[PDB]
């Protein structure tokens, strides 16, 4: 019924869904680590 | 669905550094260093009386 196909090219990729968060800093206020770890998140989008 | 969190509220202490020139003892020592120790067969140390 029909001779040529419309076929994909691109491999899918992956989006990172959820992941450990694990920082440290070497010692700026307690309260810095807490936005430090708003930094990495940002990273991740 | 496994959530992943981190606390605000409490903060470890990982590593305690310890400095043996912080400590009391280092009076007893004369701690002076070779950065080539290895390389080094019999050394000695003389003594007047």
């Amino acid at each position: 019924e029909d001779t040529e196909a419309d076929v994909p090219v691109t491999y899918g990729e992956m989006v990172l869904n959820g992941a450990n968060l694990v920082t440290a800093l070497v010692m700026r206020s307690l309260d810095d680590v807490g936005r430090h770890l708003l930094e990495m998140q940002e990273e991740q989008l | 669905d496994v959530e992943f969190d981190a606390l605000l509220g409490s903060y470890c202490n990982t590593l305690s550094l310890v400095r043996f020139l912080e400590l009391g003892l280092s009076v007893a020592c004369v701690c002076t260093k070779f950065p080539e120790l290895a390389y080094m067969n019999e050394g000695r140390v003389q003594f007047e009386v």
